[PDB]
């Protein structure tokens, strides 16, 4: 599924350099629209 | 005028005065009208910031390269998309009402688009480059999953202009349709040259009442309603998707290199009326750029390797025949079967006959040889899709096992086939009105007694060996 | 350890080295301090782990815009540049809900953006400062302590003109892709050309230009478009240690980084005092350059830049990079950015095509190249290889080639003499008689005593042993002989290419492994055919 970006930050472990990570969508992408563009709340 | 559907709006104005030239009936209710009339002011009907952008998309060269023209009626205030187009007469706008009408929101959804293009093609990219069933896969998987319509499937055109289902994505609840063929006449050429032109086709209710477009009475010509992205769907295919249980449609071309080649579609279709914002139409439309992009690197790289594989091939029947008398070629494994895509083979070698796999039998290739010398005596080599369309007389006998026929010449006696059979031996599927079930029985009927067709690469590897061949005998 | 990871080490020594020149007032010495700091050695992993801390935690944005970290979950502020409450119109301090710092509607489209799983529709989101009202882009990313929202400033205008500059900004991109689309193919320098052009035409900056990074990881401009008073730099190559990897990972990370002004002073992060380091900089678009590339780019006299990610399937690989560098001050609109990120996209798609499509045709061109020569040899004299016009010389690219059959020499263009090819035979059969051929960048390097007498004109070597006595040479000459470009203790460009050049001051091009292939093929070929003479 489509995700946002996960940034990855460079480690030197074990002598070795390694990209470690930063830190479940059922929905699809039109739902999750739905969802976050209501404008109930400025009503 | 001409007929659009009624989830939009359009109207068409004089490029120079900007006054209207034509509209359609729900022009007044959708902007909240209800002057709209012929000869007003298009200008008059928006808010001032409205009528400047009109007017800088109007005098811009390339008018396409702002679309989406964000405006306001100067009545309710309701936000719309309109987008531009040129014809004939004047400028044509679809005004489209905007489903969000908070600025923040309106700008945070344009800029949205270009996010989901990016992470979609980024999803692309990861692909490993050397697999089209699993760019289809991905791209059909993308679609879904932005649009969210019930059905999403990828239609890849023939070069018999027919369609088939390489890829699909659906609810859990729906027929499966992957897998299946349909003829080239249920997509007519016109709706494919508008598909190469207008890149998507939405269709929101295919059942809802399609709107009048009232034009000028001093137009000559009735105004071409053909880019509009608002154009109604015609009642054959309204009836077709009403039969085949689809009420929305979201098509979307694939493009590649051939003056560009409708490679097929991106075709989402929804059991009840759907019409998604724009920017994920947006996104989807980026992806499916990117998506041709990518079909038309891994199409040049399937032609690349299946050269490369065809050389191998020759190359060691060459060894073959140096290592052996010619019939050697058609004893090992890496035989004359494997030069092309076929059922079977035969050699006929001083009146030997050397058949493998799907072969007709001894009489029958002597009654084949003996058409072949009346007919076609002075040809070097030729190919036959259908032996029955030929007009072999032995056809009826052969059946459906040797539909598909091609032979290279070596000499008067001795000669190369390759034998194909007939299509719907490798075309499965499940299952008048008009019906995808229907359909599918009308390819079938269409391909009853033909075999897949001669690819041109096909054939030059097949008259490659033939000369090789015609040297080594001459030499031996 | 390969060589990019080989170059981690020598990046923090030059870093390390740039840092105490600062400190103690001097001047960055870059030609001396490439020479001493060479490739191998020892550094402790502190060394490392600060350069890459440095590197990826330094502590300072941009100017141009502002950095609020916050806690995922209650919305408290816990780290903020030092230019948030100038930029924002400002109370902001440690602890602060940061949905007081905007609008209502602003707070909740932040709220709505913070409670997201997996991925989030409004990122970034259009929202308003409580005070001023100023308009902002608030791109949002997480970090392992929170979510750090880059605040870069937008234009005060119409919405509806906010919206037209995306739509115009990526139909642009849309058009070039187009454009790109629909060229004759088989072509990477035409590729990179149009693209350079639809990118410049794209953001509007002076120059731009693209950089292929080789197997050495040292880089050269493939093609530009600048202003025409500028200088030119297409055909420049510089070393590999002047884009550190780290920078280069940050660069796949980043897929556009922009830098609006380098002569600019970079804004402190302050940071909660319970955070266990410094705050983590690698997503975010506001990280200031290091002193280093700051200092390059004044020297160069490039104030704004703009480098965009070329990516290929290789689990990516980093082809190479398109920067669009000013001679003034260019801060783009984040829309742009996106479309820029998009074309870049469809640029990586293209060129990966073409890099397989060339490697296709490379294979089909050697192949017919072994046929032919093999048909030669079985129909025709051992010299029949070397006296024809699809000699061996044809096989691999290489400045000259030679056959030694016998005690007979066949040199084919640029090849040592007689004497010189004898002694090269004694030193391989005296040091490398456990093999069956070798692939050489430069003779010097290799130990060959007396490859300063073969000069420039011979540096590397590909001999393949058929028999005891019998070999095939293929040779290159230095690499700055097919390097030409129209111009060094300062970091300026001339100074990257002399030291570049003094990289590869004795060393041809690498044997790429698909022309060692091809040698293997034709010396099997050549063995099974002899051995049976
Ligand atoms: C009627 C006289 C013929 C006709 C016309 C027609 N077709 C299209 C476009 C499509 N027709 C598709 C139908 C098929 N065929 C199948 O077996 C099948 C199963 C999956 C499908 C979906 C097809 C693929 C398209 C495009 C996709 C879509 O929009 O749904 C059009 C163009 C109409 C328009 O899009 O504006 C016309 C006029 N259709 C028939 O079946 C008759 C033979
Ligand atoms: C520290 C002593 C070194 C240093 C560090 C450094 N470089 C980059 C990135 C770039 N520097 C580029 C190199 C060159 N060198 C040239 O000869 C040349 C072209 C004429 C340039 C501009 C280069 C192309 C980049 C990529 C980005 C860009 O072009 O702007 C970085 C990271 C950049 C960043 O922070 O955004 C660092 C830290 N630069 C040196 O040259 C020193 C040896």
């Amino acid at each position: 599924r489509l995700s946002d970006q996960e940034y990855m930050e460079l480690v030197f472990e074990n002598g070795q350099i390694l990209a470690k990570g930063q830190r479940q969508r059922t929905k699809s992408i039109m739902d999750l629209y739905e969802a976050e563009y209501n404008e109930d709340f400025m009503k | 005028g001409g007929y659009i559907q009624p989830f939009g709006c359009m109207i068409a104005v004089d490029e120079s005065s900007f006054r209207i030239i034509g509209y359609s009936e729900n022009a007044r209710e959708m902007l909240g009208i209800m002057i709209l009339a012929m000869g007003t002011d298009v200008r008059s009907l928006f808010t001032s910031s409205s009528s400047i952008l009109l007017e800088r998309a109007f005098v811009a060269r390339e008018i396409t390269l702002l679309n989406p023209v964000w405006i306001h009626s100067k009545n309710t205030g309701k936000p719309f998309y309109a987008i531009l187009h040129r014809i004939d007469v004047g400028v044509v706008i679809d005004l489209e009402p905007a489903r969000t009408e908070d600025p923040a929101l309106s700008i945070a959804g344009a800029v949205q688009s270009q996010k989901l293009a990016v992470r979609a093609i980024s999803q692309l990219q990861a692909l490993p480059g050397g697999d089209i069933k699993l760019l289809c896969d991905t791209v059909v998987e993308s679609v879904r999953d932005l649009t969210g319509y019930d059905r999403v499937m990828v239609y890849k055109f023939h070069e018999d202009e027919h369609g088939e289902v390489v890829a699909e994505s659906k609810r859990d609840d729906l027929e499966p349709y992957i897998g299946l063929h349909y003829p080239a006449t249920d997509i007519p050429q016109a709706s494919r040259f508008l598909f190469k032109q207008n890149r998507v086709r939405m269709i929101v209710d295919c059942n809802a009442t399609p709107v009048l477009v009232v034009q000028d009475d001093r137009l000559t010509q009735s105004m071409c309603l053909v880019g509009s992205t608002l154009r109604a769907p015609h009642g054959c295919h309204s009836q077709y998707m009403a039969n085949m249980g689809s009420i929305a449609s979201l098509a979307m071309a694939v493009i590649i290199n051939g003056s560009m080649r409708l490679w097929g579609l991106v075709v989402c279709h929804h059991t009840s009326s759907r019409c998604i914002p724009f920017p994920l139409r947006y996104a989807c439309e980026f992806l499916m750029q990117a998506f041709g992009l990518q079909l038309n690197m891994e199409l040049q790289l399937a032609l690349q390797m299946s050269e490369k594989r065809v050389l191998r091939t020759q190359t060691l029947l060459c060894d073959m025949l140096l290592r052996d008398s010619p019939a050697g070629i058609v004893t090992q494994s890496p035989s004359i079967m494997d030069l092309v895509k076929c059922d079977g083979a035969a050699f006929l070698y001083h009146g030997k006959y050397y058949p493998l796999g799907v072969a007709p039998s001894e009489v029958q290739i002597k009654d084949v040889v003996e058409w072949l010398l009346a007919n076609h005596a002075d040809s070097t080599g030729l190919s036959t899709d259908s032996l029955g369309d030929a007009g072999y007389p032995g056809a009826a006998a052969l059946g459906d096992a040797v539909c598909g026929m091609a032979v290279a010449y070596i000499t008067k006696r001795d000669f190369l086939f390759w034998f194909r059979s007939h299509t719907a031996k490798e075309i499965k599927w499940g299952g008048q009105r008009m019906h995808p079930r229907s359909s599918f029985q009308a390819f079938l009927e269409v391909v009853k007694s033909r075999s897949q067709p001669w690819e041109t690469a096909e054939m030059d590897a097949i008259h490659s060996l033939q000369l090789i061949l015609r040297d080594s005998f001459k030499e031996s």
